[PDB]
């Protein structure tokens, strides 16, 4: 359908269609696809981790009974020991600390299971295991529908304007569509977004640079910003590729200095971003809800597919335009339809947990994205 | 023999069984076929439109009997095998929603043969 | 000056790119799948490559 497809172009290019990623249908339901691995370091192999239950846990009453040329693993990551008792020197209690320690003391080794060929083939040893599954799940394409391109002494306005009207009409509506689209986009992308929490949610509670708090700068979000990208790259083999904030909550609370305003329009950033960051990522702004908050997390392909996102977007075409004369009104109508999910999986075990849920039930999928965290903002109104 | 047993098939002793079909028309009216797996003893009678959507219920066969090939080491045989991706469905009169509900089709016991 | 040493080469296999049921998953998803698959399957080797260095 030209027409649609032409309407597709103009309509599809007004929506952040880069803070999520994007697939397409051809059918009612959109077939997506994406990847997951739950708990990163080194082999995923069965002798890997058999080597390592064999090794130990590293508990605090056994790191001292090992010596040089022994091994370790602890939080699935094998070490050699340096010489004797590793740690015997290292006051620190907290055994991860401890470890870190040993580890730039060299105390210990972070260690490699690559081996010779023929210790491989010779033993007819195990193999790594996948890291990551590829999942898939389908949900209904659903639709908005609008009867706004008004006409009766409309056509009559429209026809004084009749010089740019025809396609000026449908491009206005075309835009409102696009508008609330975009804004259902972000809605679902709240939803899903994982709570950034550090020490009992962000430093032991939301960010907080109210006039009772912090009215600094806008420094302190910068900052925690910058640490939810940080929290990205924990959790997931990724950076954050994008960021999305309210005006009050840092698109233009950031703008003392950690922002920019889109300095270039044409290079590493979207014709719809609000701007970009002081630490990268294309700015965008909701100006909507009532949340104003910050969304940091990630977009990625393999090739041409972009199969990572913690929402994914399928449209479906054969933007319908149709005329109607009700008694003496011609309007426009306009219908858009795609399906738009979140990857069910982060919320199943198994496919017998992912047959009975859907992607498109955003009351289970919500703060379960992994690919992307929220900053509730408590800010100075 | 309206209901054929294909007895050309008997007259020159089994040039082939064809059990795969529905074997004829009862009546000259309801094409019918056997279920070869039947559990007790019974019929069911069913409507089907020339149209694909006016069938009350549906088979559509993506991936019909793709081959599987392989062999294992272990003791060097072959593997051969086939797999098939179908779906089914039927027409909703709302599986939950179609047991003893599908206006298509109605199912009878036989007792006494 | 310039030294020179000999290291054996070491190696790393991984046997991920399941296929079976998969397979069928993969065939649905066949519009890219083959090549899809394969370079997902590079890219988690890369990342060990890399940890390793």
């Amino acid at each position: 359908r030209p027409n649609l497809v032409a309407l597709t172009r103009a309509t599809t290019k007004l929506i952040y269609s880069d803070i999520v990623a994007t697939q397409r249908t051809n059918q009612p339901v959109a077939a997506f696809y994406g990847i997951k691995y739950l708990n990163g370091a080194t082999y995923a192999g069965e002798a890997g981790y058999v080597d390592r239950e064999q090794i130990t846990e590293l508990t605090e009453e056994s790191k001292l009974t090992l010596n040089k040329g022994d091994l370790f693993k602890y939080n699935n990551i094998v070490y050699k020991v340096l010489e004797d008792t590793p740690f015997a020197t290292i006051e620190e209690s907290d055994l991860e600390l401890a470890l870190q320690i040993a580890i730039v003391l060299l105390k210990v080794r972070l260690f490699s299971d690559a081996a010779s060929t023929s210790k491989f083939e010779s033993s007819d040893s195990e193999i790594a295991d996948a890291r990551f599954q590829i999942n898939k799940w389908q949900t209904a394409v659903k639709s908005r529908k609008l009867k706004t391109g008004i006409t009766v002494e409309l056509a009559q306005d429209l026809e004084a304007n009749g010089f740019d009207a025809p396609n000026f009409l449908e491009d206005l509506l075309a835009t409102e569509m696009a508008d609330e689209i975009n804004k259902d986009i972000l809605q679902s992308l709240i939803t899903v977004s994982k709570r950034y929490k550090v020490t009992g949610i962000t430093d032991s509670g939301f960010i907080d640079l109210s006039y009772a708090s912090a009215p600094e700068a806008g420094r302190s979000l910068y900052r925690m910003v910058c640490e939810m990208v940080s929290h990205i790259q924990k959790e997931s083999t990724y950076t954050a590729t994008f960021c999305v904030a309210s005006a009050r909550a840092a698109a233009i609370l950031a703008a003392s200095g950690w922002l920019k305003h889109k300095p270039e329009d044409d290079k590493y950033l979207s014709q719809n971003a609000y701007g970009f960051l002081a630490n990268g990522l294309p700015l965008y702004c909701d100006t909507n809800s009532p949340l104003d908050y910050v969304i940091v997390g990630v977009v990625e392909n393999i090739g041409e597919k972009e199969i990572v996102g913690s929402i994914f977007y399928a449209p479906y075409t054969e933007f319908k335009v149709v005329v109607d004369p009700e008694s003496l009104q011609p309007s426009i109508g306009l219908l858009v339809r795609y399906a738009l999910s979140a990857n069910p999986y982060t919320v199943a075990k198994d496919e017998k947990e992912a047959r009975i849920i859907d992607g498109g039930d955003m009351d289970k999928m919500a703060g379960r994205s992994d690919l992307s965290v929220l900053l509730g903002v408590k800010l100075p109104k | 023999g309206i209901s054929y047993a294909a007895q050309g098939l008997a007259t020159g002793f089994s040039t082939d069984t064809t059990k795969s079909v529905f074997a004829g028309v009862l009546g000259g009216k309801y094409r019918v076929y056997i279920d070869q797996y039947a559990k007790q003893d019974y019929f069911t009678v069913g409507y089907k439109g020339p149209n694909e959507m006016d069938a009350g219920i549906y088979y559509a066969p993506y991936v019909a009997l793709t081959p599987l090939r392989g062999s294992d080491p272990k003791n060097f045989q072959p593997v051969m095998g086939f797999k098939t991706r179908y779906g089914i469905g039927i027409n909703p009169f709302a599986i939950l929603n179609s047991l003893g509900k599908n206006a298509y089709f109605r199912r009878v016991y036989v007792k006494g043969i």
